[PDB]
DNA sequence: ATCAATATCCACCTGCAGATTCTACCAAAAGTGTATTTGGAAACTGCTCCATCAAAAGGCATGTTCAGCGGAATTCCGCTGAACATGCCTTTTGATGGAGCAGTTTCCAAATACACTTTTGGTAGAATCTGCAGGTGGATATTGAT
DNA sequence: ATCAATATCCACCTGCAGATTCTACCAAAAGTGTATTTGGAAACTGCTCCATCAAAAGGCATGTTCAGCGGAATTCCGCTGAACATGCCTTTTGATGGAGCAGTTTCCAAATACACTTTTGGTAGAATCTGCAGGTGGATATTGAT
């Protein structure tokens, strides 16, 4: 009687995507499923080659190496943008 | 007194010890559950590396050489499903035709 | 000069090459092939001898499979040349990309 | 020195090289696909190649490397360091 | 770290038939297969003994690892001598 | 009376699978079998239904992979129907045993 | 109580399989699509059941759940979408 | 070229169950001072391995012809799958029990982490057969023309 | 039913590099031996979600029946294995040589384990309002023997 969800950070951006639609139960169980093994894949290489690189610490830079060796290139050149550009933001972590 | 003699049989457990340990994920792993790893590795690679035996009167050759372990690893359909997307290093081809 | 038949001399040389287990393209032909294959989308890098080997060991374990089946796609069609419609049918079969 | 010159054309090799399973007589015509599925397969090794390389932040590249990558595209030629 | 698998191969090669060789480089290739289904018995483990949230991994999820992915035959035979020789380890004490 | 083509089933029909993705396979024969094939190995299995409902349409996917292959290996041969060498040859390009 | 039950083998028939068959996009079949049709779905569900059911019984369990069909899927290589 | 006969497209009407804000609530938490301890960042450099680089030589690739033989257009002609009344069976859902699963609480046993001491399993090398690659060579199949 | 230059196999000798088996050797995990803590395993017990009964319609089956068409088949040219000849691009063997890298040390951003607490995020009800399935009505293109 107690499960950790992935549902409602997808309504909320789903909503903030495009404006005016509505969702379905299975739909959402697709695709909190893609969430989680695109997380998956990720993860268990990003382990892998922070491994046999011999170093001690997962970082920015190895996982910028993960997401651009899995994914393919269009989403490529995205998310490295926005990887980049997330990391300018929280990395400009100030009083205002 | 000594780990693969006190277990009895013929790999080393201590390596793979820590090497479990190097790959692991679940913060915890007994220490008693080497003694499996070494029956892995054991009934695996002898049950390639006899299969070798096989080579005698088809190579009469005394070193076990590159094309050869898999030229005799391929009619193994048993074992063929163990390194299936793996290929060799200059193995060579089972022929047969139409 | 006596030669007869054509076609089960091909069976010989058939034959002939899966006795051995030579490495089949030749070399600095691959070389020259990765370098100016590599250069290109990523700048100026350097290679070592037997990471390129193990990589065009790579290129021929792929292309040999790739052929052999789709000598079974060509020989589906009752017919024992090899043509275009076969290797495309072939790569579609292996999973597009 | 570094210029492009068209190593697409390779050689004829594959009038050997499939001749290294059973290639029946063969009626040409497929060099040009021959070129362009190891072209596609030699860029896809290729980009993982570097990718590992500038991971590895040094400017050669090497073996145990490349088997990680190559087993990593899923098309594992296995065992060669 | 420097450390390989080829010395307990050469054992085992004359634990067989001693008559023959282990040759001069397919203890590359053996060194290469013991340590990726090696590697890939240790990840299928991993997250199969993860899946019910226990801290160790231990013997039941060990013979389910290496029944869950080597197929039929030389499956029931190995973990036929897997419960063989971890008894055998315990067989003293 | 109106009566039109046999094998002009096929458009229609086309449309009439397609525009549904409602799963093809009658469930509870579907139930039937699996519960048999698995009954012989293990005692006392249950199903959970949603499994029943993750095994029905994996063994739909399977399908429908299997003979949109076979449906483009027979066009492959210039022929109009699926025949028993087409799926031969689906089952020798599957590379799973 | 024994659950003494016989074929549902061929229980899915020739109308069943070729709904299936056409819904794939084939547009003329022959007369003998029967039985590799039925060798194959023995084939696919014998190879899912026995990874499946078996590792359900090494969650102690003799019950089995959705989440180890989906992940032994998922360990074939074949990963469904969505049952969680 | 052509209307019925489907067939499909819209399309309005209506039910009807369900997503979806809404509350809430609550219980475990994400953000927070913080001491601290270490692995990432980064200078220094021995040094090897990796890119050029030429010359003899040498397989071998590339152009040549060429000639049968096999891809393919065409026939046809038996024949085996598709529509289709037309019965009918097994379904398709709806309503009753209970073994057996979350989830608990609690115990004990194995594994962590600490010092320990050595020995065995990593190299260097070396040497020595030595197997074996590669030749030769002597004998033995071989299939188109006749 | 017969011949024979090519191809292969079986056997001998050599040389060459290389496995391998040492012996050192060394050095750094590893077996022993403590104690601590906490997860693994078992008892139990409520509460689902499994399991089996029985009533009525749609897809299933099935013989009938009829034609695209499968396989064979004949032939007809074009295109490719094949053999030869030659340039040529390797091919290796040194040779240079030089400039990135593996190792090295240091040293400090910062990650983590503490306590610790206002929020949000999950769940669950609920209600509701509405979006879609289905019904059915009705225009509208396509078409097949004529």
């Amino acid at each position: 009687a107690r499960k950790e969800t992935y549902s409602s950070y997808i309504y909320k951006v789903l909503k903030q995507t495009h404006p005016d639609t509505g969702i379905s139960q299975k739909s959402m169980s697709i695709l909190n499923s893609f969430v989680n093994d695109i997380f998956e894949r990720i993860a268990t290489e990003a382990s892998k080659l922070a491994a046999y690189n011999k170093k001690s610490t997962i970082s920015a830079r190895e996982i910028q190496t993960a997401v651009r060796l899995i994914l393919p290139g269009e989403l490529a050149k995205h998310a490295v943008s926005e990887g980049t550009r997330a990391v300018t933001k929280y990395s400009s972590s100030t009083q205002a | 007194q000594s780990s693969s003699a006190r277990a009895g049989l013929q790999f080393p457990v201590g390596r793979i010890k820590r090497y479990l340990k190097r790959h692991a994920t679940g913060r915890t792993r007994v220490g008693s559950k080497a003694a499996i790893y070494l029956t892995a590795v054991l009934e695996y690679l002898t049950a390639e590396v006899l299969e070798l035996a096989g080579n005698a009167a088809k190579d009469l050759k005394v070193k076990r050489i590159t094309p050869r372990h898999l030229q005799l690893a391929i009619r193994g359909d048993d074992e063929l499903d163990s390194l299936i997307r793996a290929t060799i290093a200059s193995g060579g081809v089972l022929p047969h035709i139409n | 000069p006596h030669r007869y038949k054509p076609g089960t001399v091909a069976l010989r040389e058939i034959r002939r090459f899966q006795k051995s287990t030579e490495l089949l393209i030749r070399k600095l032909p691959f070389q020259r092939l990765v370098r100016e294959i590599a250069q290109d989308f990523k700048t100026d890098l350097r290679f070592q001898s037997s990471a390129i080997g193990a990589l065009q060991e790579s290129v021929e374990a792929y292309l040999v499979s790739l052929f052999e089946d789709t000598n079974l796609a060509a020989i589906h069609a009752k017919r024992v040349t090899i043509q275009k419609k076969d290797i495309k049918l072939a790569r579609r079969l292996r999973g597009e990309r | 020195i570094l210029r492009d010159n068209i190593q697409g054309i390779t050689k004829p090799a594959i009038r050997r090289l499939a001749r290294r399973g059973g290639v029946k007589r063969i009626s040409g015509l497929i060099y040009e696909e021959v070129r362009a599925v190891l072209k596609s397969f030699l860029e896809s090794v290729i980009r993982d190649s570097v990718t590992y390389t500038e991971h590895a932040k040094r400017k050669t590249v090497t073996s145990l490397d490349v088997v990680y990558a190559l087993k990593r595209q899923g098309r594992t030629l296995y065992g060669f360091g």
